[PDB]
């Protein structure tokens, strides 16, 4: 699949608990 | 009776599901390689209360992630984060349940909520999400927009159309489309209040003024029959072409829709429109145009009004050259006063003068679909349309399949093509909302 095969993007995501936000380096198809 | 719920079956070992990819048709089947095995998601928090601080007017619900064990069908398997076993792991019908791409509820401005199961692991959960979904794959945020745009049928309520006669199918009658569940649809024959389920990719379907253009036997209301007569007119309820399934262009013919492909006399094999569990002899009785020709099933009593002939088009995948059912070690249907016994196309074709189709006249290319033996799914019975079943792959046979109706004999088979229409992916029923018939008690 991806990434070996077809499209796919790193994608930034925002994450949310009650003790504080941050973010994390994800990916997906497309 | 409840409809049925696949929940027992997924729960055991070596539970063996078609993919949505192989139903091209199923919603989702397009965009359904963006899925996979280990991916993340945000998804429905169960295992927790009023610990998220919901404001009057805001949707009481809260999310966790998860990964993503196992997928059957439209089923999966999810696991929440930090869980140190699958003692909570639970399925969901991915298209119905709120399973979002992780980043989803931060643009909503709510929190991820631990399950209070687990909740007491970290005061924080930054480093522990942060070391578990870096570098891990998550939905495409338009993945439900694509969804959703699959769900919609071609037809609307209202529309009148041409289809296939079930009290007497050498002829199409005049019909509207009254209901519609999962892009199936019931269609009330005018001035009268019978009718019929069919996908709106079947193949007995037809759009205003088809049989007149084609050739076809048609029954319909006198002003109806007049209007088709003159050409050609149109009207507002009309369905038109560009509405229907084909795997064949008007324009591959001429104008006049000439064909010199399948001729009259000729034999050949076929399922049995009337009993779809049969593949019996067949004779081409008459040629239409555009490809379209009416057949006889050999294995009838004798009729020379013609009113039990069938149309099949020339590349559909339920008509097969002779010799199709011996060659693939499949018990067929002898023709009316022979015997299993007593029957050879070579002996067949001698007493009756007559010559079988070449293997040139028929289209039957053979995908990689996918289908294995064993493989479960849910199933139209094509004797009841109005019933979907759960079903299991009995044979492959080429781009044919044999589908076995589970709790019941053998003798309910059904003959269907790979790609058919009345076949769906296990959960197709939860996502469309129609019944599920089980396994009789």
């Amino acid at each position: 699949a991806g990434m070996a095969s077809r499209r796919w993007e790193q994608k930034l995501v925002h994450i949310k608990t009650m003790e504080g936000e941050f973010s994390v380096t994800m990916w997906a198809s497309g | 009776t409840h409809s049925y719920d696949w929940l027992p079956r997924l729960s055991k070992e070596n539970f063996n599901a078609a993919p949505v990819t192989c139903f091209p048709h199923a919603p989702g089947c397009e965009v359904w390689d963006n899925l996979g095995v280990g991916m993340k998601v945000e998804v429905e928090n169960t295992d927790c209360d009023s610990i998220e601080v919901i404001q009057p007017g805001q949707t009481p619900t809260s999310f966790w992630v998860a990964t993503i064990l196992e997928i059957k069908g439209y089923k999966a398997l999810m696991s929440y984060e930090g869980f140190d076993t699958d003692s909570h792991d639970f399925w969901v019908n991915l298209c119905n349940a709120e399973v979002h791409s992780v980043g989803w509820c931060a643009t909503r401005g709510k929190p991820l909520i631990p399950p209070r199961t687990i909740e007491h692991k970290y005061k924080d959960w930054k480093d522990f999400l942060v070391g578990r979904l870096s570098g891990a794959r998550t939905l495409p945020s338009n993945f439900y927009n694509k969804i959703n745009d699959s769900l919609q049928s071609r037809f609307r309520l209202g529309l009148n159309l041409e289809c296939v006669d079930k009290d007497r199918i050498s002829q199409v009658r005049l019909a509207t489309v009254t209901k519609i569940v999962g892009k199936r649809l019931f269609l009330r024959y005018f001035d009268s209040d019978d009718g019929f389920w069919c996908h709106e990719d079947s193949p007995i379907i037809h759009p205003v003024g088809w049989a007149t253009t084609v050739g076809h036997n048609l029954a319909a209301p006198q002003d109806y029959l007049e209007r088709m007569l003159a050409g050609i007119e149109v009207h507002e309820d009309d369905a038109t072409i560009e509405l229907f399934k084909m795997n064949f262009t008007f324009d591959e013919y001429y104008s006049d829709g000439k064909t010199n492909s399948f001729v009259e006399g000729m034999k050949l094999e076929a399922v049995d429109p009337l009993n779809l569990s049969s593949i019996c002899p067949a004779t081409v009785m008459a040629v239409l145009k555009f490809g379209y020709m009416m057949i006889r099933i050999d294995s009838y009593q004798p009729d020379a009004s013609g009113s039990d002939w069938f149309c099949y088009h020339e590349k559909s995948p339920c008509i097969f050259p002779a010799g199709f059912c011996s060659v693939n070690n499949i018990s067929v249907t002898p023709p009316n006063g022979y015997d299993s016994r007593t029957f050879t196309w070579e002996g067949y074709l001698r007493d009756t003068g007559a010559v079988a189709a070449g293997q040139h006249l028929f289209h039957r290319i053979i995908p990689d679909h996918g289908f294995e033996v064993g493989m479960s799914l849910e199933c139209a019975d094509l004797m009841d349309p109005r019933l979907v079943c759960v079903a299991t792959v009995a044979r492959v046979v080429g781009r044919l399949l044999k589908v076995h109706f589970d709790g019941w004999t053998d003798e309910y088979d059904q003959w269907l093509d790979c790609e058919s229409a009345d076949i769906y992916p296990v959960g197709w029923c939860v996502l469309v909302n129609h019944k599920l018939e089980g396994p009789p008690r």
